[PDB]
């Protein structure tokens, strides 16, 4: 299902919003850990 | 022509048409004996 049928390109957005099908395995866990490291912060940056 | 209309058929049905999926490792070796010096290969585009 998730295959884009033209997966030879794996460009990175940087502010760009892409669909879950275009989401790549290499950046998957990267985003996961990024949000993990962002959520628990405090202050104005604080997710809470 | 058969090859081309075949790829057209996969494109029409949505299947990727110009990407092999069983002999990827084998396809690493460039075509022979048509990758030699410019003396052997009079053409440049096939050489590259």
């Amino acid at each position: 299902g998730a295959r884009t049928e033209e997966a030879s390109y794996s460009v990175s957005g940087i502010g760009v919003r892409k669909n879950i099908n275009t989401l790549t395995v290499a950046e998957t866990e990267s985003l996961k850990k990024a949000l993990r490291a962002v959520q628990q912060q405090s202050g104005p940056r604080g997710y809470q | 022509r058969i090859w081309a209309i075949w790829q057209a058929l996969q494109h029409y049905r949505g299947l990727p048409y110009n990407s092999a999926n069983c002999a990827i490792a084998s396809l690493r070796k460039p075509l022979q004996p048509f990758a030699q010096t410019s003396t052997i290969n009079p053409d440049h585009i096939t050489r590259d």
